[PDB]
DNA sequence: GGGGTGGTCGCTGTTCAATACATGCACAGGATGTATATATCTGACACGTGCCTGGAGACTAGGGAGTAATCCCCTTGGCGGTTAAAACGCGGGGGACAGCGCGTACGTGCGTTTAAGCGGTGCTAGAGCTGTCTACGACCAATTGAGCGGCCTCGGCACCGGGATTCTCCAGGGCGGCCGCGTATAGGGTCCAGCCC
DNA sequence: GGGCTGGACCCTATACGCGGCCGCCCTGGAGAATCCCGGTGCCGAGGCCGCTCAATTGGTCGTAGACAGCTCTAGCACCGCTTAAACGCACGTACGCGCTGTCCCCCGCGTTTTAACCGCCAAGGGGATTACTCCCTAGTCTCCAGGCACGTGTCAGATATATACATCCTGTGCATGTATTGAACAGCGACCACCCC
């Protein structure tokens, strides 16, 4: 039921196919967990304000609306979703 | 009262909705009283730049040999340009993907 | 009279071989584990032999200059 | 199946104060994308109206663009003795451009430094450089444009310094190379196997990345002569 | 016996596929998870769009994207070729974050 | 019954026709290019509502959006967007 | 005869007098301060206008500029001006 | 009948003007009708943020044993501390100057 | 009249004082002209803005009010002008 | 008789000078002079408030602290003490200009 | 100068459900920056108020607080069995923070990991370490307390992450020093020259640099004894 | 009174002592820079005064927001395969980094030049405000056709299979310079024959 | 009457070329990747049909702003003078860059494991809409008091001076290491004082 351990779900061979699409030869091994740490940074930041904004709505489910809001308020503004 | 009709967008040469962006423009809360030629003006804007990013798109789906526009090439026409990037540098389009670029220093040789 | 870490490197060369020179980095690192090594200037002691020896031509400088390369002796 | 471009008007002779009009035919729909561009003698080509219908900068109203589709015109309302020149319409609406045969008339700061003439022999590579100032460099491709005194202005490539992109014409491809330089704000263009077919006046062009901008200024060319 | 290629050939074969596709590369199921267990802390008993958790998973995507190619710009900048943790904290403290 | 919601889709498509007449579009992309002109169009309006505060001014006219067309387009894109904007609000004046 | 141009520059000296009765401020500061204020009445304004135009409300409530501040405000800065704006409004709801 | 005004701040307990906040959110364009708790709540709000910055320019200002608060003690406050330098990171303060650092490779040994 | 060569006017000493203050201990001789480029840009983007600004309302004085908004629209907020 | 301090030790004081001090660094009437020679381009015969050319002082200046700091940061990285025009490309390519 | 804070009741016994009241007086105005902390035997301290009125988070309505200036009170309405436990006060309107005498009442997600206990003789050095979980490490300066049966509860100093910023008790320069690492999230605080009289329990404790904000979160404490 | 031997002097081999050279370390003191305390003064801020306009109070209108009910959709949860991907393990190579050499780039100081800063003087362009009036945007009632939801088909393209082409890796071969060993060469030692002492 | 000298035969020290070996460079081939091309199928993109609601039109009205005119302020232009900052030059030293050496740690790839993905199915929570109502905010008029412009004084800090303390730098002297070299010292060849017969 409850969700634990899921940052270790982004897996090195993700990681490394994330950079390479950055355009990266060669990954030090520590990169692994030094993303990890970013993203889920930048995962609780955007997801603070989607849950904000679900609350404001007096909603129980975030929207890809919502999501969108939150990413424009942060800079992130993402085309493709209803924006 | 009314009668046979016309559009904004017809006398004004426009594709866009006239009278829908004129809709926004006051129900916006952008300003109390909103002048006639201003959505005018705006949606010949919004016309203009959606004219330049479909037809660069449609050009980067040509040289795919693809007959049908994209999210890649909409970032492809959007990316690969200098000042159309500039007004676009926040933003992400999905499913656009990358440019593909790889630094001189990481080739052989 | 020859120096007590001048002894060590032109020893250590011997037992170390490398046909192909011995660089000061393993010289070193071999010669760290003996007794009377100074821990604070052994390596400074070390490049003044190894330069002093070359200027005596018992060495031989393989490439570099100075301490940069590897060194072998010269055949007596 | 390049766009011909035909100027039916080859030559016109007109007095002070009268009208003048100049057509021009397409060999497919162009969809508005033309240009016209006036050369004096031993003179760069100045833009005079873009995409068919748009006054240039600096251009006054005496000159008139008409047109879409594949008929365009250029109309000249109160002629003067400057106006002694040859005008040559440009599309740009398919990526082999094409210039016009030339109309001459006879009537009874962005800066491109170019390098001067250069006398070279068969077989031969030659780099001529272009010099930008007083313009963002990135913003605008650059076009390089052929005159022969027989075949007349003919469109080389350009090259876009943002991303290095390049165009060829593929009358050109091998011929001519482009590189950039961000640094120097300069643009260079190689030809190799020079032949005396090659002898002929090289312009560069700024053109803006729009698709409805036009080559809108131009260096004083460098000549390049093969013996 | 075995062929085998060069160390870091491989790598750019990678790095041109990647850089011609699209699709996302991060697995769908572990994001969605990932995303639930955040935001689990913020509100409980949530529920989320399809479309809401594609969104997140998009913006994620580019954004750590754009990180690594500031990430291996420093690590070229340092004469390097290998992207370090001390590469990644440069480009994210230049960036702001 | 069930309501209704705007989009900019059958504009877009019209001026992909007028631009290309054969080629098409997808779903997504036309998403994207909801997205987009929605987000030009907020841009031009905030700007030009925050000219008219600056300024002491109830109402936004042709002139205000033509000042944040200025301001927020770059280089040609100013240019040309402000040319197709005045022939429009010419040929509207005309008309 | 001139006419008046106001600022928060006498509710800045006041509060300063309430946090630290002795100390000063300078005009610059005061200029600062002011800009300060402005600064993030627009941002949480602006803030509150979207959520309203986003739910679709026509009215800005202290609901909204909660939401607003929350958005806006980091950590515990957040939760500390909510508690001063629930206290502010329960006590003027009292009356 | 009319009798003796006072304040909506003193009302609420405010020193930032509760009836000057409500005709600006009015006059503002931010949307059609205002609640009556909202200029409250933002006063208030204002009102703390304007304290916390004013208490920490002080102590700044005492700690430089100097009476008045300048910008450079403003600047020194925000700074120094992470939450209001995350809400004022685009934020420029006029002769603020800049926090004294030098980076650990750049002393002698 | 007109003015020409300005730019010349950030002198390598007021540079070296800048660097100082941004922390700089040591610094190339080319670092001058990559800086004078630098702030030539910034100056021009924001000027170009003031210039705008003043342009709207039919001022032919810019006003350190119309800086004021040209910088934050460029994301560059500066307190103590904005009055 | 002539004395002088070791290279790399004026300049600790002079960062420790200026990183103290607020006020401008940049000469005020050569300043102006460039302002007035950039915005002749973009409309002629202009004026400038006095408050105006001293707020473009203050955001120049800042904006270059700012951009020196990130150009100290890129040089330390690439384990130099040198800042050089490669680094404040590097650091101007990550911060997005 | 210290303020020295004068908690009156330093003892009482109450039956069960009656209110309780505890009164403290602060030797100089502190400008109603007062909190009050619970501490039940053998545990660290939990907070009940902050503010001199607020409610700290999870604690029963129950208590309440009051007062400004130099006089504050304390308010318990329905007394529990589990009540039972040592009351202080604590104001840090100044910068030398000072505990009350502590009150002695009887009747009828954020993880601070701090090491165990300690033996060391004297003149030796010691360093507890504290362990940051749960919560942005950086955001929230890190306190330290010192604990004695003889002379109460005493703050020693804290230490901010975001910039390696200190402060210290005069009665503990020289004698405690604090130290930061981002990379774990954890905090040292080094004893130096141990002597009988440093016999006592150290608690790390969180708090936001907000002035308002106390100290909201304590580690279980590492008791150090000097032999 | 000569033959002959150990003692002792002179020449010389051995090596050790001083000689000579290079850096790490501690410290005293000269030199400059900074932190601190005191006296002067001036203009910047804090407070008082006049008033006028904008904020408060009282009351009305209506429409926007709260609330109860209903539908259905779309989110969550479960289950069973099926691989595709992830994890794991191992060999190696090439990249990270540590160390040193060098020379030249750039910091530090001194003397000179200039041009910034400050003040005072003068002037007028234009910013700001008020007053007039008209055109233009708001608002309303009626209308109708443009724009969106639902349905349907049919072709663009995604996938699969198969060659064709290209790029990469490397093992072997051709080709060249350095090393190991023997040789043509002559310097000198040694044997045989004629001659001078 | 026999050894010396001359010429010739033999012992031996030596510069140099040929065979062996390791490295440099080339290239063909194995093979794995990539691209072009064709066949198939499927689902979404584009078009049509129905309807409904919002966009249009004509008319009225009120006020926002366009325009004229006036004022007064602040922005610019100029001039003189001082002096501090910038510049030009010298000089030196430490830092950046090149080069080499080491080793380790990431890349490539084979093998095993697992859990993501997809298809299918079900439940039901809540998102969205509609109907109703009521109370909360806009709007208006009055009126008064709070806040802003202006004036004034005084004191906080800016400035000038002196002093006391701190850090830097260098010059000196001593403690490590290194190689260099003249002579102090002892062994043997050779001349002499002195014993033996």
């Amino acid at each position: 039921k409850v969700l634990r351990d899921n940052i270790q779900g982004i897996t090195k061979p993700a990681i490394r196919r994330l950079a390479r699409r950055g355009g990266v030869k060669r990954i030090s091994g520590l990169i692994y967990e030094e993303t990890r740490g970013v993203l889920k940074v930048f995962l609780e930041n955007v997801i603070r304000d989607a849950v904000t904004y679900t609350e404001h709505a007096k909603r129980k489910t975030v929207t890809a609306m919502d999501v969108v809001y939150a990413l424009k308020r942060q800079g992130r503004t993402l085309y493709g979703f209803g924006g | 009262a009314r009668a046979k009709a016309k559009t904004r967008s017809s006398r004004a040469g426009l594709q866009f909705p006239v009278g829908r962006v004129h809709r926004l423009l006051r129900k916006g809360n952008y300003s109390e009283r909103v002048g006639a030629g201003a959505p005018v003006y705006l949606a010949a804007v919004l016309e203009y730049l959606t004219a330049e990013i479909l037809e660069l798109a449609g050009n980067a789906a040509r040289d795919n040999k693809k007959t049908r526009i994209i999210p890649r090439h909409l970032q492809l026409a959007i990316r690969n340009d200098e000042e159309l990037n500039k007004l676009l540098g926040r933003v992400t389009i999905a499913q656009g993907g990358v440019l593909p670029n790889i630094q001189a220093v990481l080739l052989p040789k | 009279q020859p120096g007590k870490y001048s002894q060590l490197v032109v020893e250590t060369i011997r037992r170390l071989g490398e046909r192909n020179g011995s660089s000061l980095a393993k010289i070193y690192t071999e010669a760290k584990k003996v007794p009377w090594f100074d821990q604070q200037n052994g390596r400074t002691y070390l490049k003044y032999s190894i330069k002093a020896l070359v200027q005596n031509d018992t060495l031989l400088q393989v490439k570099g200059t100075g301490a940069n390369g590897s060194f072998k002796l010269n055949r007596k | 199946m390049d766009i011909k471009m035909t100027q039916s008007p080859s030559s016109m002779h007109a007095s002070l104060g009268e009208r003048v009009t100049i057509t021009c035919k397409a060999s497919q729909d162009i969809r508005s994308y033309l240009s016209w561009y006036q050369q004096k003698p031993w003179k760069s080509p100045k833009t005079l109206i873009y995409y068919a219908t748009s006054l240039a900068d600096g251009v006054p109203s005496r000159f008139s663009g008409s047109g879409s589709g594949q008929d365009f015109s250029l109309t000249i309302n109160n002629l003067e003795s400057d106006d002694t020149a040859t005008y040559y319409c440009l599309q740009h609406g398919e990526s082999p451009y094409t210039f016009g045969s030339g109309t001459k008339l006879e009537i009874k700061e962005v800066q491109l430094q170019q390098s001067g003439p250069e006398l070279v022999e068969p077989g031969t590579s030659v780099k001529m450089p272009c010099k930008a100032s007083g313009y963002t460099f990135t913003s605008y491709t650059i076009q390089w444009v052929k005159q022969t005194p027989r075949q007349g202005l003919e469109w080389i490539g350009y090259i876009y310094p943002y991303n290095a992109g390049t165009k060829y014409n593929e009358k050109f491809k091998g011929k001519a190379t482009l590189t950039s330089d961000k640094s120097s704000s300069t643009v260079y263009m190689e030809l190799s196997s020079l032949t005396s077919e090659d002898s002929a006046v090289y312009y560069c062009a700024r053109k803006s990345s729009r698709l409805r901008s036009t080559l809108d200024y131009w260096g004083q060319g460098t000549s390049v002569t093969v013996s | 016996k075995p062929h085998r290629y060069r160390p870091g050939t491989v790598a750019l074969r990678e790095i041109r596929r990647y850089q011609k596709s699209t699709e996302l590369l991060i697995r769908k199921l572990p994001f969605q998870r990932l995303v639930r267990e955040i935001a689990q802390d913020f509100k409980t008993d949530l529920r989320f769009q399809s479309s809401a958790v594609m969104a997140l998973q998009e913006a994620c995507e580019a954004y750590l994207v754009g990180l690594f190619e500031d990430t291996n710009l420093c690590a070229i900048h340092a004469k390097r070729v290998t992207i370090m943790p001390k590469d990644i904290q440069l480009a994210r403290r230049i960036r702001g974050e | 019954k069930r309501s209704r919601k705007e989009s900019y889709s059958i504009y877009v498509y019209k001026v992909l026709k007028q631009v290309h007449p054969d080629t098409g579009i997808s779903s997504k992309a036309m998403g994207i290019m909801n997205s987009f002109v929605n987000d030009i169009f907020e841009r031009i309006a905030g700007e030009a509502s925050r000219l008219a505060h600056y300024n002491k001014r109830s109402t936004i006219t042709s002139r205000e959006i033509q000042t944040a067309v200025r301001l927020l387009l770059p280089g040609e894109l100013a240019k040309h967007a402000v040319s197709e904007g005045t022939k429009a609000v010419t040929k509207y004046t005309s008309a």
